[PDB]
RNA sequence: GAAGCCAGAGGAAACUCUGGUGGAGGCUCGCAGCGGUUCUGACGUGCAAAUCGAUCGUCAAAUCUGAGCAUGGGGGCGAAA
RNA sequence: GGAGACGACGGCGGGGGCCCCGGGCAGAGUUCUCUUUUCUUCUUAACGGUCUAUCACCCUGGAAACAGUUUGUCUGGAGAUAGGGUUUAAUGGCCGGAAGAGCCCGACACUUCUGUCGGGUCCGGUGCGCUCUCGACGUCCCUUGAAAAUCCGCGGGAGGGAAUAAUUCUCACGCCAGGUCGUACUCAUAACCGCAGCAGGUCCCCAAGGUGAACAGCCUCUGGUUGAUAGAACAAUGUAGAUAAGGGAAGUCGGCAAAAUAGAUCCGUAACUUCGGGAAAAGGAUUGGCUCUAAGGGUUGGGCACGUGCGUGCGGUUAACAACCAACUUAGAACUGGUACGGACAGGGGGAAUCUGACUGUCUAAUUAAAACAUAGCAUUGCG
């Protein structure tokens, strides 16, 4: 697992061809949001403060990338 | 009590008998018919 | 001259202070990039094209 | 100064006339100890009734809801209701008294 | 009716020993009908199988004895069983004393109360067991300062 | 509590004394382990074709021990019985 | 050329885990009386990023009035102290993994199929503690404590290399592939060997709390058992464990056996001696509980003048002061119970001599453990 501290680098990673899927994790106790993209070798995580612009980053993310919100319970 | 050898089972893990509850409340002086423990008792 | 324990503690305190300032400034630049994320996406699009 | 609010709900046994809210208030007033001594309430801890068989505790010290539950269980043991009544934390600072699970035999 | 398999399965599900497993004596047939871990979990959820709590091992008497020994009880000649070195090593006492004296001398030299030659002399006296403790070293330093001031006033 | 080291007191010095430090030894008390001294011991068609109990020796090493390997009867191996 | 690649022991320091102490939420137990109580959950992997961690090395400068320095006396004009840096080393902090997991609690639903929804999972402290690991030292040797597969660095400069652009870049991302077996279970008072489900034998880790010097003995938590033909009675003689008035070895081949001694603190300790010992010699005084007193520690923090939280120029060694934090020993005193005070357990009887082997060590598995054997030392012989 790798952490990305640059929005531009995260945008290029999400536009890589091997980016199979993406998910959004919300931590309201910490008041943060996490964008996790699943590539071939590494899972890349971008950590942001919970904000409207952090929500609008979805619009800058590519459309063909299947993005989903993490549920409260990881049901097996 | 047998606390030297084993712990007492918690009261929440054992379901109480309605007859015993009504008998204890009657001995304490509470009218069980006026409060209706039959509806509160499960099956 | 040989320094004192108070001077050593002051030097140390400046070291964690500058580390904290670097961390805060990195958080600020990340927030600014998040604010200007759409232009960044357009520039990435232009470079790929 | 910090203020802590505590609810002891006994509405169901109070309506069933099993639990005595005034007797519980007197028991709390005589047994809550401040700085290791009972009868040291003053203006620090106030015990009142907010109606419907509920007890209000206002504490400006570091009084614990665990201590309040301990005193409630002591009062239930004195009233011979320990084997039939349970004190359950329902909300933050709220302890409700309720019957245990009953089967029909 | 045999419940050895059910007791073993309930222990494995609950993550406890087989002595902490309680099977309902009034539901023996329903428990015996359970042959899988899924059915064991269902019976645990229904409450026919529970995990008994641990046996009490309190530390209250140990804490009370620790408080009494801290305030000074139970350390008499009829309570000691090991030798004085076995209870408290002279080597550990010497190491602690030397570290305290060297730390104080380093602090005094850094703050400038004593000079470097006096630091060296007091270091070798401390190694030569002149001072019993920090208080004795401090009185020796004060006496040396007073003698130096008297010599400076005379000269 | 051996060398080595520190301090103080003497001595022209070499050394002498005192108080510490240090942690050497096929040293010592002793747990486990290894061994096998004693007892009108237990047991004696036994739990056992050598076991059991108490007591004992040793316990930082000429200590204890696994696996692999080597030495084979005109032999081997033997701190030698 | 480096790695692979290396002894035993001693104390010291760092880190993880365990143990212990306090606060908080939730749950459970106790509750004649007391107990803001006792107990339980409160966790964070591999793999990565980033910031730091003893040794050592580098730059300035040149030290006796020698200095720095470890528990341990080593280092320094072959360059120390000081000041400033560079790096080996993480099982350290934070972040990604990762809360979505695991755990705890609650509320509904539930013939089954099946579950559903909420609330949390936090903050500190301590150490001659136990265990593993790492680091710097030190001691010992007529003992000096593997090899190879494999990997890397350097010397060298052969070849290969550009503007039709080239690239033979140990950087990042991407593509493809990874064959055969073995894997259950026991590892022993019933799964191995001893003719057996035989009280024998058989190689290792991981190892909680209390007492205590202590992986002694005794009690307890987790985890395991409750398995070894049963029932009744209490004769003799037994096996095992005990006590006994008075005398105290009168017993017996023989004090055989038992009893007595025993921990710790203090006083004191002879002959002989290879000067190292003997020695815990011998012989004495004391030990409970309670309430106090005293001593032994750590962290942080000094005024001006300017430039502007740092840089100088000064000025001072009563910080010999304040604030906060902290644990275990040692000594002294009063009071008090007593037939007992190392109250169980645990735990030398001592001494005067003689013979004998120098000592430590070894052997007759299954009757003899010894003046036997070996040992160091000494002496002789043979061999260039």
């Amino acid at each position: 697992p790798q952490e990305v501290s640059d929005i531009k680098k995260f945008i290029e990673i999400c536009r890589r061809k091997d980016a199979s899927s993406a998910r959004i994790k919300k931590n309201p106790k910490t008041q943060q949001i996490k964008f996790k993209v699943r590539c071939q070798r590494f899972l890349y995580t971008l950590v942001l403060k919970d904000s409207d612009k952090a929500e609008k980053l979805k619009q800058s993310l590519p459309p063909n990338l299947q993005i989903k919100d993490v549920p409260k319970r990881n049901k097996r | 009590k047998s606390l030297k050898n084993r712990a007492i089972i918690p009261r929440k893990a054992v379901k109480k008998p309605l007859s015993q509850l009504e008998d204890h409340l009657d001995q304490l002086g509470v009218d069980t018919e006026a409060i209706g423990l039959r509806a509160r008792a499960q099956t | 001259r040989r320094k004192t324990k108070a001077e050593r503690n002051r030097i140390k305190r400046r070291k964690e202070e500058e580390r904290k300032r670097k961390h805060e400034e990195a958080m600020k630049r990340k927030q600014q990039q998040l604010e200007q994320a759409k232009k960044i996406a357009a520039e990435v699009e232009e470079r790929e094209r | 100064k910090v203020t802590k609010k505590f609810i002891i709900n006994a509405s169901q046994p109070a309506s069933d006339k099993i639990f005595d809210v005034s007797a519980f208030e007197k028991f709390l007033n005589e047994r809550i100890k401040v700085d290791g001594r009972v009868g040291n309430l003053g203006d620090v801890i106030k015990i009142s009734q907010i109606g419907d068989g509920k007890v209000e505790i206002i504490a400006h010290n570091d009084l614990s809801g665990r201590y309040l539950k301990y005193l409630t269980k002591k009062f239930l043991k004195k009233m011979q209701l320990r084997d039939w009544l349970r004190v359950v934390a329902t909300s933050k600072g709220v302890y409700e008294l309720k019957f245990y699970n009953i089967v029909n035999d | 009716v045999n419940l050895r398999t059910q007791k073993r399965l309930a222990a494995s599900v609950l993550g406890c020993g087989e002595g902490k497993v309680w099977l309902d004596p009034n539901e023996v047939s329903e428990i015996s009908n359970a042959n899988s871990r899924q059915s064991i979990r269902k019976l645990v959820a229904d409450g026919l199988i529970i995990k008994k709590p641990v046996t009490m091992h309190s530390r209250s008497r140990a804490r009370e004895l620790n408080l009494a020994r801290r305030i000074g009880r139970h350390r008499g000649f009829g309570k000691r069983k090991g030798t004085a070195d076995a209870r408290m090593p002279q080597q550990v006492l010497w190491m602690r004393r030397q570290r305290v004296l060297r730390r104080l001398l380093v602090k005094y030299r850094a703050s400038g109360k004593i000079d470097k030659h006096l630091y060296h002399e007091l270091y070798h006296l401390a190694k030569g067991n002149t001072f019993k403790h920090k208080r004795a070293l401090v009185e020796h330093i004060h006496r040396a300062k007073a003698e130096k001031a008297r010599e400076r006033q005379i000269k």
